[PDB]
């Protein structure tokens, strides 16, 4: 049997039809019982009439049993149209890039149209994962009457209610209209220092963030986390977006268009192969779009139930019932000090891997107040005073009476570098530090020292906590640090809060 | 099991097991048993 | 220690109480590996 | 100067009366400044053919809005989906005359779609008012598993959250299920006697038939349903005393055509008083950019209140659906629907007719019936709940305490 | 045993980014205000908002 798969692309990309055909030339028995005859095509522009004529001509002439559509423009309408076309032709269509890749909410039940994208639910899940990883449990929720906001709010509430994490969702704000006129300032003014999940459009997120800056809601301690809806086109960045604006989006940096087309062809080929193993043969394509054929037209066998169980070469590209990827290639990007969207974390097989173990402070604007109440604190593990343990297996976050602390653990002795694992630190000195934070009103970034051990002057160079403090790598050294003559000469000590001389222990 | 809020392995959903789950799921209308009164259980069901 | 082993009924009120407590967390981690299915089994294990 | 308005209509005479309504609106507003042209297209059986025809005939005529209605054939499987998609490419507003499906309320899919009839989900609002009028606090939902049932369920639960109350059970069945006796049997064991159904005509008939055999339609039960469940086949098997809704002019083509033309003419006149207005795209092929003022035109249309409409005061809410519609509550008495009250824009007002609840009784049935057979759960604790195997005859041996009193065993 | 939580001086305007993070710092139930009547009107309107 022969499986004809059509690949429609745009002139914006530099890929040629010969390259698209060559993409399906790996020659390692890609299709065990069938071969795939890829037919490529490039279209100047996407619009209802010409798009429909292109797809119908492909189905009539090439007799394609599938389609892989990659759009260049950002027209969110195109996806809908594709779905419609699928429901009228039973052609399994794959949305790869551009407008066809924007996840549509509710597809037709009879339409076989799957998209390479992440729904608002998956983006909300990634955002909550960021918040949990950075211990931003207290948060607000600013949404508008933009379509799909109800589903976003409902999913956020459901995930908060069904989690063992604190998730102190302070309030939910829905700016109906007139952001600067009235009835919105009152709601926006009750948001305190916390994480603000914002759901709106880009042209509307601009206004909301401008108003938030006018209300002093864009400080060092305000973290605005947003979906891909407002980040949108990474190339153009409004001046109203504060630096450090965390967003999640489908990665267009690493996931190249050629890889997208290869993955789509692999998905279609694997689904056809599974159908061949399970059912009898490949169903021939519909005769034509036109003519008003008198028939129920529903195929006896379709690929709808075979795209849910798909495993390509190395990746698991399975889809859900609604048409969302089970394992989308989501990336967490931030707007750094250079006003460019810099990729930070990634979302792979239901795990969020973040580059920055500790969140770097980002100056939101040029006139932002300087960071003075945030301190970097060193600490060394001592049995009664500083106990370092792993994260709670149940809640996946640092337990009560315990604070996050990043330990620079090496990959191994072979390499000369390591990664910062966020462990949980407690003990006498940690309780003292918590009380000091409560009373003096300062925030801290606790982190274990990895250079030395309690401090020592070797070659006129201090190591350990004393070395970290003297070399301005930390503001204070909370731990089992003994007051000494030389240390007091080098650093400034507070009052001794526990008497520790030198003493001799012997077996009784 | 008497009842304890545990995470089900799919979707990380809180769920009550034992008598607590039996009562909250409608399978039972009353729990006459040594059911200790505590804050965690009292948020979902109400004790006499 | 590893010599003095102690536990309670899995998924019960006392398990919740030990999970919620902040000071006893360490010994909670000692009991999570030995918790018994029912009170009768734990009593029998104590007996022998 | 001339402004085109497109209409995909069911029949030729409907197109003629649409042209007449356009002429009347032009006369009323005044054609000296702008003249409202009126182009019309009859529905086509093939969806692809219809999506091509809207491009070739309506879009190529540079229209400002499209008025789409259901075809004369009784099949109504989302007929305006082509138009609402194609004209949704350019954000050209689309007016739905007699399409009451709840999918079109999703502005994330149908980007530019308005309608003068509320969707089938807003019927839930009426039900809520009935719950406030007859004091029903315990209900059972029987929504279908498709988008319509889920939308009705979501709207009803959103309404109930303001009351800090929830439906007892929300039973969902797949569309077109022949055997639904399992869910009905599950519903019967509950306490709530207010059964609310949201399903298509065939599914409603199946549910009615399966509930008749279970004697769930007798005295003490009250059924609240929509318009689909008391129309057509569902009416043939409908249990007596069922309470359903009927939109006053939901199936009236002419009144909706007239009021939609009036409101779109008023919106066009209001829009053309603004600056930097952009003409609509001409022809689908060769024009891949959206209409610049399309979103502005839709925002104008949603914020326009038609003063004197044939169907009433035309008003569009945030979702683009008709607001404050009149529902004629109907009760099935002696295999015949009679209007036992009407739900106006906000409140239910009854009339001289007497409501005959299911079973034939005239007194208002209570919301539920308290169950005196409690399902008790116990756990084996030795001092409190001894548990012992029974003997071979079904009981266990009677014992006595030290005082000689018998032990009470269950 | 007075508990004087903080001293807030509204040197800038009463609507900008400042005097909003400053005014939000008030967690006490008693606020001793000192200004002119004209400034008192604006400050009390902002506090009510
Ligand atoms: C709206 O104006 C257009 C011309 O700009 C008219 O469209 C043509 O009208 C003639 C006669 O009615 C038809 O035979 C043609 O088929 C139309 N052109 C197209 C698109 O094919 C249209 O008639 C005007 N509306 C009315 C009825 O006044
Ligand atoms: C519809 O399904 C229900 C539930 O399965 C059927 O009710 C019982 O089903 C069990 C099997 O699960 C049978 O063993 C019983 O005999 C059924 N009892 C009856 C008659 O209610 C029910 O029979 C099904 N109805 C139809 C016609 O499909
Ligand atoms: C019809 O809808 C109106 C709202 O549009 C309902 O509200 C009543 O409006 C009348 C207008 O004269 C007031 O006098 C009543 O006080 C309003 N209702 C009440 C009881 O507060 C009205 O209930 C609906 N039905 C009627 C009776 O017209
Ligand atoms: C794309 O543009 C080229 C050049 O104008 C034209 O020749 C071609 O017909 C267009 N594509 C199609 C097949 O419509
Ligand atoms: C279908 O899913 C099952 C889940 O266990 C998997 O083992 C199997 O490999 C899948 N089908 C294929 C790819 O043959
Ligand atoms: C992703 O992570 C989960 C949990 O560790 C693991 O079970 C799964 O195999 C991983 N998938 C891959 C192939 O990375
Ligand atoms: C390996 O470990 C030794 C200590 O045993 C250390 O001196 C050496 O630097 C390590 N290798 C590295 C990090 O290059
Ligand atoms: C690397 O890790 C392994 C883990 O078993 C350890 O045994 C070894 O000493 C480490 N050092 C090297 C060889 O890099
Ligand atoms: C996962 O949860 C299901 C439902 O409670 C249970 O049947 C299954 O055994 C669980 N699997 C494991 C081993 O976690
Ligand atoms: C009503 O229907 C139920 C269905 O189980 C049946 O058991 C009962 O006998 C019926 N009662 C009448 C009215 O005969
Ligand atoms: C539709 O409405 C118009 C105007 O109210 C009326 O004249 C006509 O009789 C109605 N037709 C039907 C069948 O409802
Ligand atoms: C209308 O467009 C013009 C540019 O042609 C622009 O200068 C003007 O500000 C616009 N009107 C509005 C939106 O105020
Ligand atoms: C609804 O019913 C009233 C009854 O007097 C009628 O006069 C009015 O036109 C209708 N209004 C609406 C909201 O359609």
């Amino acid at each position: 049997p022969a499986l004809n798969i059509a690949v429609l692309l745009g002139h914006s990309h530099d890929v040629t039809e010969r390259e698209l055909r060559n993409l399906w030339g790996p020659e390692q028995a890609t299709g065990l019982p069938l071969d795939v005859n890829v037919v490529a095509l490039l279209m100047n522009r996407t619009d209802p009439k010409s798009l429909i004529t292109h797809v119908c001509d492909l189905m009539s002439g090439a007799r394609i049993h599938g389609l892989v559509f990659g759009d260049d423009t950002d027209q969110e309408a195109v996806a809908q149209m594709l779905d419609f076309i699928s429901s009228q032709t039973f052609i399994p269509i794959l949305g790869i890039h551009g407008g066809a890749s924007m996840i549509m909410a509710d597809k037709d039940p009879t339409s076989t149209f799957f998209q390479f994208g992440a729904s608002i639910q998956q983006q909300a899940t990634v955002m909550l994962k960021i918040m949990q990883d950075y211990d931003w449990h207290v948060f607000s929720l600013v949404t508008t009457i933009f379509p799909g906001y109800r589903d976003f709010i409902s999913f956020i509430k459901t995930t908060v209610d069904n989690s063992f994490v604190g998730w102190d969702m302070q309030n939910v704000i829905t700016l109906d209209t007139s952001f600067e006129d009235a009835k919105t300032q009152v709601q926006l003014k009750k948001i305190h220092s916390s994480v603000i999940l914002l759901y709106c459009s880009k042209d509307e997120a601009v206004l909301i963030l401008s108003e938030a800056r006018s209300l002093g809601l864009t400080g060092y301690d305000f973290f605005w986390i947003v979906p891909s809806l407002v980040s949108g086109n990474t190339e153009l960045i409004p001046k109203e977006f504060p630096s450090g604006l965390i967003s999640v989006s489908y990665d267009d940096w690493d996931y190249s268009l050629e890889a997208r087309v290869r993955d789509g062809l692999g998905i279609l080929t694997t689904a056809a192969s599974s159908m061949l193993e399970k059912f009898s043969y490949i169903p021939e394509a519909k005769a034509s779009c036109y003519g008003q054929a008198e028939k129920p037209e529903t195929p006896l066998h379709t690929l709808h139930q075979f795209m849910v169980n798909v495993t390509w070469d190395g990746k698991d590209l399975s889809f859900t019932e609604e048409g969302y990827q089970v394992h989308p290639r989501l990336v967490v990007i931030v707007l750094n000090k250079d006003r460019e969207w810099e990729k930070v974390g990634k979302w792979e097989n239901q795990t969020l891997s973040l580059r920055h173990a500790v969140w770097p402070r980002y100056k939101s604007f040029s006139d932002c107040e300087p960071d003075d109440n945030h301190l970097s604190i060193v600490t060394l593990e001592e049995a009664p005073f500083v106990i370092v343990e792993d994260i709670d297996p149940l809640t996946e976050t640092c337990v009560r009476n315990t604070v996050p602390c990043r330990k620079f653990v090496k990959i191994n002795n072979s390499t000369n570098e390591g990664m910062n694992v966020k462990k949980c630190c407690k003990g006498f000195c940690i309780d003292i530090l918590k009380k000091l934070s409560r009373t003096v009103k300062f925030t801290y970034d606790l982190y274990l020292v990895t250079n030395g051990k309690h401090g020592k002057k070797v070659n006129n160079v201090w190591n350990g906590m004393i070395g970290e403090v003297v070399y301005q790598r930390a503001v204070m050294a909370v731990g089992s640090l003994t007051i000494n003559e030389e240390r007091s000469e080098v650093v400034d000590f507070s009052v001794p809060f526990v008497e520790t001389g030198i003493s001799v222990m012997v077996s009784r | 099991k008497f009842g304890t809020q545990e995470r089900v392995n799919n979707s990380n959903k809180k769920e009550w097991n034992g008598m607590m789950g039996e009562l909250l799921s409608g399978q039972a209308d009353m729990i006459v048993a040594p059911l200790t009164i505590n804050n965690e259980r009292a948020q979902y069901i109400e004790f006499s | 220690s590893d010599k003095f082993i102690y536990a309670t009924v899995k998924q019960s009120s006392v398990d919740i109480y030990f999970r919620r407590q902040v000071e006893l967390s360490t010994m909670y981690r000692h009991m999570e590996k030995h918790n018994y299915e029912s009170a009768a089994e734990a009593i029998q294990a104590v007996r022998d | 100067k001339i402004v085109n308005i497109g209409a995909v209509l069911s029949t030729r005479k409907h197109e003629q009366m649409f042209r007449e309504a356009v002429n009347q609106a032009n006369k009323r507003h005044g054609s000296w400044k702008i003249q409202l042209n009126a182009t019309s297209v009859t529905h086509k059986p093939n969806a692809i053919q219809m999506a091509l025809s809207v491009c070739e005939d309506l879009i190529s005529s540079q229209v400002y809005a499209i008025l789409v209605s259901h075809p004369p054939t009784p099949n109504d499987h989302f007929t305006p989906t082509p138009v609402s998609y194609t004209a949704g490419f350019y954000r050209i507003p689309v007016l739905g005359l007699t399409t009451r499906m709840s999918i079109y309320s999703d502005k994330s899919i149908h980007l530019s779609f308005l309608r003068t009839v509320p969707p089938y989900s807003h019927q839930s609002s009426v039900w809520f008012e009935m719950m406030r009028v007859y004091n029903w606090n315990h209900i059972i939902l029987l929504v279908s598993d498709d988008h319509e049932g889920r939308a009705a369920q979501k709207r009803l639960e959103t309404l109930l959250e303001e009351r800090e109350s929830k439906a007892e059970k929300v039973l969902q069945f797949d569309p077109g299920t022949k055997n639904v006796t399992a869910l009905l049997m599950e519903a019967r064991e509950l306490e709530a006697r207010v059964i609310i159904l949201s399903a298509s005509e065939d599914d409603a008939a199946t549910v009615y038939r399966a509930a008749a055999m279970l004697n769930m339609t007798g005295s003490g039960y009250v059924w609240l349903v929509g318009e689909r469940e008391i129309s057509g086949n569902a009416l043939r098997y409908a249990p007596d005393g069922i309470i359903g809704l009927q939109l006053i002019n939901g199936k009236n083509e002419s009144a909706h055509i007239s009021d939609a033309v009036g409101v779109v003419a008023q919106a066009v006149h209001e829009l053309l008083e603004k600056e930097n207005i952009t003409d609509p795209p001409r022809g689908c092929v060769g024009n891949t950019n959206i209409w610049k003022t399309g979103p502005l035109f839709k925002r104008v249309l949603m914020s326009s209140k038609y003063a004197d409409g044939v169907t009433g005061r035309v008003e569009f809410n945030e979702d683009g659906d008709r607001k404050f519609a009149n529902y004629s509550i109907m009760n099935l008495q002696n295999r015949k629907l009679v209007q036992v009250g009407i739900y106006n824009g906000t409140h239910v007002i009854p009339n001289d007719r007497k409501i005959i609840w299911p079973g034939g009784e005239t007194e208002k049935p209570r919301g539920y019936q308290m169950s005196t057979r409690l399902k008790i759960v116990t756990i084996h604790q030795e001092p409190f709940v001894y548990v012992k195997p029974t003997m071979s005859d079904g009981t266990c041996k009677e014992e006595f305490t030290v005082n000689g009193d018998p032990v009470k065993k269950v």
